[PDB]
DNA sequence: ATCGGATGTATATATCTGACACGTGCCTGGAGACTAGGGAGTAATCCCCTTGGCGGTTAAAACGCGGGGGACAGCGCGTACGTGCGTTTAAGCGGTGCTAGAGCTGTCTACGACCAATTGAGCGGCCTCGGCACCGGGATTCTCGA
DNA sequence: TCGAGAATCCCGGTGCCGAGGCCGCTCAATTGGTCGTAGACAGCTCTAGCACCGCTTAAACGCACGTACGCGCTGTCCCCCGCGTTTTAACCGCCAAGGGGATTACTCCCTAGTCTCCAGGCACGTGTCAGATATATACATCCGAT
């Protein structure tokens, strides 16, 4: 038998997404190719972020991602930026920025 | 015959009745001329609580008589 | 009992909090407005924490409801479950 | 003796303070205050620690982000301090 | 041990005093009392202050012998007023009431005497009493006294024919009873008249004390932390009062700004009038019961 | 008892960007609740959508017509392509 | 077709609390849509209670930590008493 | 047969209430307290509303409510203005509101 | 094409507002305001009107798509 | 002959303005400006009208708003005249 | 501007620990084949409603000029705040006792989906009449130049 | 200090078109039962929250002390409001052609539901190195005498 997955080339788990999306009252039925095209969806966007946090974990010397790598790769894109404009990243810190007015 | 049914603010008001008329149905005559609901009303005579489900010929309420009205809430 | 816990939020830490955000001074009547906007916050915030923890019987506020809580206003928080 | 010019050790404290990731507040007055809130709305709850520190990040965050909106309202009016009518004109423009 | 002694004026039993002084709180000690006290009754007798001021002086509250020497002026100063009621000087007139600072200089007594380890103090009530005037018809309860201070001020100012106050905590109510003792005895002391009053233990919203409310003309009530059961139970209990009584409570209960129509019916608001009372240089509101208002909106709906 | 993440699937397509990087403890929860956001919010945009038409049934058409409102242009650009190809390998075998 | 409204409730209950007055149509449907989004916020917060507990019916008992959650305090309590006191007349049905 | 409105005591359509949420897709049950709660809270905001409402109504010295009155209505009112604090009520106007600083000297 | 939202225009709807003066460089940016804020909202209600193979907007689908930007509306039915 | 010292007119427009109901921009060329920023998403749409009278009155109030807070903002720099800094600074604040 | 002293900041070096990847046994949620059945896809129709264009008032929009009030640069002052040093304080870290309460399974029972028939409660459609929109005469308000 | 005129408000008659009352009318609310699973509830194991305590030391704190700086003031000039006159097109009413919005049968084909089979994700435990800590030292930066 081979996964659902599997047939659309995907990494994220289409049948999981399947039954979290039957259950919750989103609507009566669910067509066949609503949970691939999310599955899909969901695995660019986390590739993205994912990519670009990487990306900035390397100039600070450290193989392991933490949440600061996390934080800075988000609000530096800005497309990224407006998606999550109300969301708050814990143990994220702030972007680096001193009013130019303030310098001595 | 007439009674008078004295409330309390220096008002009289008056009707027409026979001692067979059911209380209920005085109360449906008050409320045609006062627009008072009967379920707030409490009328009082000699220190009784009227009660509802009785005659007019059982409190010998008779031809002129002053029978006083107290308003109550639900 | 416990009484006037406000003073525990020292005038060091908010002048550290604000050179968190880029301030490079701050005037001395500043902290006392500063402890009333933390109060006012954290009041509607945990009030409504509360409700979330006694609709369901529990006696107990777990970190859940207060990410729920959270949500409610339009101050979404990753990073505890969520 | 030695010392610095006022102003530029501020500076330096900037230039600190933004690179590290670590909390700011002591813990043990902010777990004192969420318990005094909390026994006003009822009588006698009990809190794990997650939600302690949920709470602080949070707070943290609502904290930093008005002290910048500050920043900027105080830099409009040709000061470099803030003061109480810099917090409140930054107050009522987000909707409280 | 060491023993301090003050004659009564009325020869009464005795003002007993021990020494050392008992701590009151940081800022209150039994010397405050004792200099009050002679301060207070030299203010009651201008012969007893004219006598007292030969020989004001430094008083050391903190040596024996300064305060017994003092001490001794006074009561040679009671002997002395007593041989001039002898002679031909009118006595102090019995049984009057109390001025206003001996009132509270009185429940101050009590109060110290009493409180030995939240009240409404005692200028808000004074403010009370100045506005609603009481005559000898009315008959007052404090629902919920807490230590009976509003109740004593009133049976001590006012010429109703009971007071009564009821408390359910055990301690207050345990202390109230000192309370009634200490402020008898001390009334005793001065000679001054108050109308009658009792302090029972009781749950006022049993049965039995429905008659009671309903046929009481004054209600006090703090109930700002009740909460919604108690209050609403209050509300049916007042529903049954006669005919020109009054409410003042802390938490109104109906709002100030309330129309009768055909949908707010039931609510305790139409049948009472409120105003805001006015603030001592927290807030409290005044109800009263006019059942005109409903009979005019009826003759108004024809 | 047994509590689903969506760990093991972001710890999957971390492998096809970087061999190198890393992740950490509290990393991968933060990673899980955004995932998580996501798809509530997308869902939600999706069930709006039937009662503003009376439909029944929350299809692919639907859910693609709710990306490219939410997304602010380019990425939602790139995600409706990956779908529209994403959709070809389901019918494909 | 039948397109329902919200309108002649609202014509009732005006005339409740008002012996006389007058509601023009473009209010009326103002009034309408308020009560439809009003409708919306809460039975979204109550249907969101479903989830945040594992239960799967929403209830009477839910709906009331729901009305409580999003109006701020005076009317919260208001409404709370008037739902109770409008229950406690439902079960007793003849 | 009788209404369950009539049985409620209240005027809003409990019957029409009930069968909206079923089929608004909230919870796969509906319990039969549930909607006559939701009924009374919303047939007591109405008539907040409108009371303010009519009143302000009043003040203009007309008898029929427009929307401008409506609008007034809420903005003077402190508690309602957060619930409607990210609503625009068409064809309402602004408060009247000169900043006392610009006012001569 | 923009120059119908004319100065005195402008100047009425500041008015309402309670500004007193206005300077002589206002009008570029609140026409750049209008003209932001009109794409943003037209974009979202072309977009439902587009999913539901219709071809015309209609006021229910502009409210609609003026609910998710935190100003919803009344007074236009939904 | 006879004037009037400068701004009061103003005022009492300001009252004029804030008393009455009416629409603000005239209809006609914001129906015009609303077909051509329509262009450029799908071409060849058409409108019914009470969709096109909807976006006027929202529209109308943002701009409201956004002049009243970036009065505010005016107001306190001491200075009692708009400028671009100023429509700039509340529009940065609220999260655009 | 000029070097020079001094204090913080950045680079490579040992070590040392506790979080991070991987293998395993394991269950339970995902996959395949199949009915049955209704929600949705497509064709017709009809008709509301949208768009296009034309003539007239005219209300509003453009444009120049005079001048006044406020935008804005500089100057002096004193007040309040940064910086640093010696003193106090309670914050934090470990370790333990305990226990109220979080969480899971079992049983069953009251309560809520489901269905046939009933019918009045609620809604399109049509008259009608009165609140109010408009208008012109006077009765009050406001602002300014002397 | 105070009158002349521009605007603003009280008054009354006229004329209407949107409110609202009534009526015929359909189909959603109601009654009355049958039946079943979600929930209320009683009883257990066990965890993590709480309270206390002995002890370093980082951090809260109080005060001297100098100085950048918020603030008032004057002064200049510039740009913006008011108002009169002139050019534009807004708009109100009018007409007429047809584009698709709303709807109604018709079917068909996609999808809930079910049963069996079974292999992918989860708790657990195990090894092993990434980064935190310490440190000596290379060097950017800031004031200061000149």
């Amino acid at each position: 038998a081979k996964t659902r997955s599997s047939r659309a080339g995907l990494q994220f788990p289409v049948g999981r997404v399947h039954r979290l999306l039957r259950k919750g009252n989103y609507a009566e039925r669910v067509g066949a190719g609503a949970p691939v095209y999310l599955a899909a969806v969901l695995e660019y966007l986390t590739a993205e972020i994912l990519e670009l946090a990487g990306n900035a974990a390397r100039d600070n010397k450290k193989t392991r991602i933490i949440p600061r790598h996390l934080q800075l790769a988000v609000r530096n894109d800005e497309e990224l930026n407006k998606l999550l404009g109300r969301v708050t990243i814990a143990q994220g810190g702030v972007l680096p920025n001193i009013q130019s007015v303030l310098l001595p | 015959m007439q009674i008078f049914v004295k409330t309390l603010t220096g008002k009289t008001i008056t009707l027409e009745v026979e001692p067979s008329d059911t209380i209920e149905n005085v109360k449906a005559k008050i409320q045609d001329k006062e627009g008072i609901p009967p379920d707030q009303q409490r009328l009082i005579f000699a220190g009784k609580q009227l009660e509802d489900g009785r005659t007019l010929s059982d409190y010998n309420i008779q031809k002129e008589s002053t029978l006083h009205l107290v308003l109550r809430l639900r | 009992v416990l009484r006037d816990n406000i003073q525990g939020i020292t005038k060091p830490a908010i002048r550290r909090l604000a050179r968190r955000g880029g301030v490079k001074r701050i005037s001395g009547l500043i902290y006392e407005e500063t402890r009333g906007v933390l109060k006012v916050f954290l009041e509607n915030v945990i009030r409504d924490a509360v409700t979330y923890t006694e609709h369901a019987k529990r006696k107990t506020v777990t970190a859940m409801d207060v990410v729920y809580a959270l949500k409610r206003q339009g101050r979404t928080l990753y990073g505890f479950g969520g | 003796p030695h010392r610095y010019r006022p102003g530029t050790v501020a500076l330096r404290e900037i230039r600190r303070y933004q690179k590290s990731t670590e909390l700011l507040i002591r813990k043990l007055p902010f777990q004192r205050l969420v318990r005094e809130i909390a026994q006003d709305f009822k009588t006698d709850l009990r809190f794990q620690s997650s939600a302690v520190m949920a709470l602080q990040e949070a707070s943290e965050a609502y904290l930093v982000a008005l002290f910048e909106d500050t920043n900027l309202c105080a830099i409009h009016a040709k000061r470099v301090t803030i003061m109480p009518k810099d917090i409140q004109l930054a107050r009522r423009i987000r909707g409280e | 041990k060491l023993e301090l002694r003050l004659k009564s004026p009325v020869g009464a039993e005795p003002a007993v005093y021990p020494w050392p002084l008992p701590v009151y709180d940081k800022h209150h000690d039994a010397a405050h009392e004792i200099i009050e006290t002679i301060r207070w009754v030299c203010e009651e007798i201008p012969d007893l202050k004219l006598a007292m001021e030969n020989y004001l002086i430094d008083y050391d509250t903190k040596s024996f012998e300064s305060m017994q020497r003092l001490c001794d002026k006074y009561n040679r100063a009671i002997d002395s007023i007593h041989q001039l009621w002898k002679g031909t000087t009118q006595p102090m007139k019995l049984n009057t009431r109390p001025s206003t600072g001996l009132l509270r200089h009185i429940l101050q007594q009590v109060y110290n005497h009493s409180v030995t380890d939240g009240e409404t103090s005692f200028d808000l009530v004074a403010q009370m009493i100045d506005e609603i005037k009481m005559t000898d018809d009315d008959l007052f309860v404090d629902l919920g006294s807490g230590v009976g201070q509003v109740v004593l001020q009133v049976a001590a100012a006012t010429n109703c024919k009971h007071h009564y106050g009821v408390e359910k905590a055990d301690i207050p109510a345990k202390y109230a009873e000192t309370m009634d003792r200490e402020f008898r005895k001390w009334m005793k002391w001065y000679g001054k008249k108050h109308a009658e009053y009792t302090l029972e233990r009781g749950d006022f919203l049993s049965e039995e004390w429905r008659e009671r409310i309903a046929n009481t003309s004054v209600i006090f009530v703090n109930n700002f932390a009740f909460g919604p059961e108690v209050d609403h139970q209050l509300k049916e209990r007042f529903a049954n009062m006669k005919e020109g009584g009054r409410i003042v409570s802390s938490k109104p209960f109906a709002p100030l700004n309330f129309r009768i129509n055909s949908r707010n019916l039931s609510d305790i608001g139409t049948i009472m009038r409120v105003v805001e009372l006015s603030p001592l240089k927290v807030s409290y509101y005044l109800h009263t019961i006019d059942r005109t208002i409903l009979e005019n909106y009826f003759s108004s709906l024809k | 008892t047994r509590k689903e993440s969506y760990a093991i699937y972001v710890y999957k397509v971390l492998k096809q960007v970087h061999p190198d990087t890393g992740i950490s403890s509290k990393a991968m929860s933060i990673m899980n609740s955004f995932v998580n956001d996501v798809f509530e919010r997308i869902a939600g945009e999706a069930s709006r959508l039937a009662h503003y038409n009376k439909r029944s049934t929350i299809t692919s058409r639907e859910i693609q017509t709710a990306v490219r409102l939410l997304l602010p242009g380019e990425l939602a650009k790139h995600a409706v392509s990956e779908g529209t190809k994403a959709v070809t390998c389901y019918t494909s075998a």
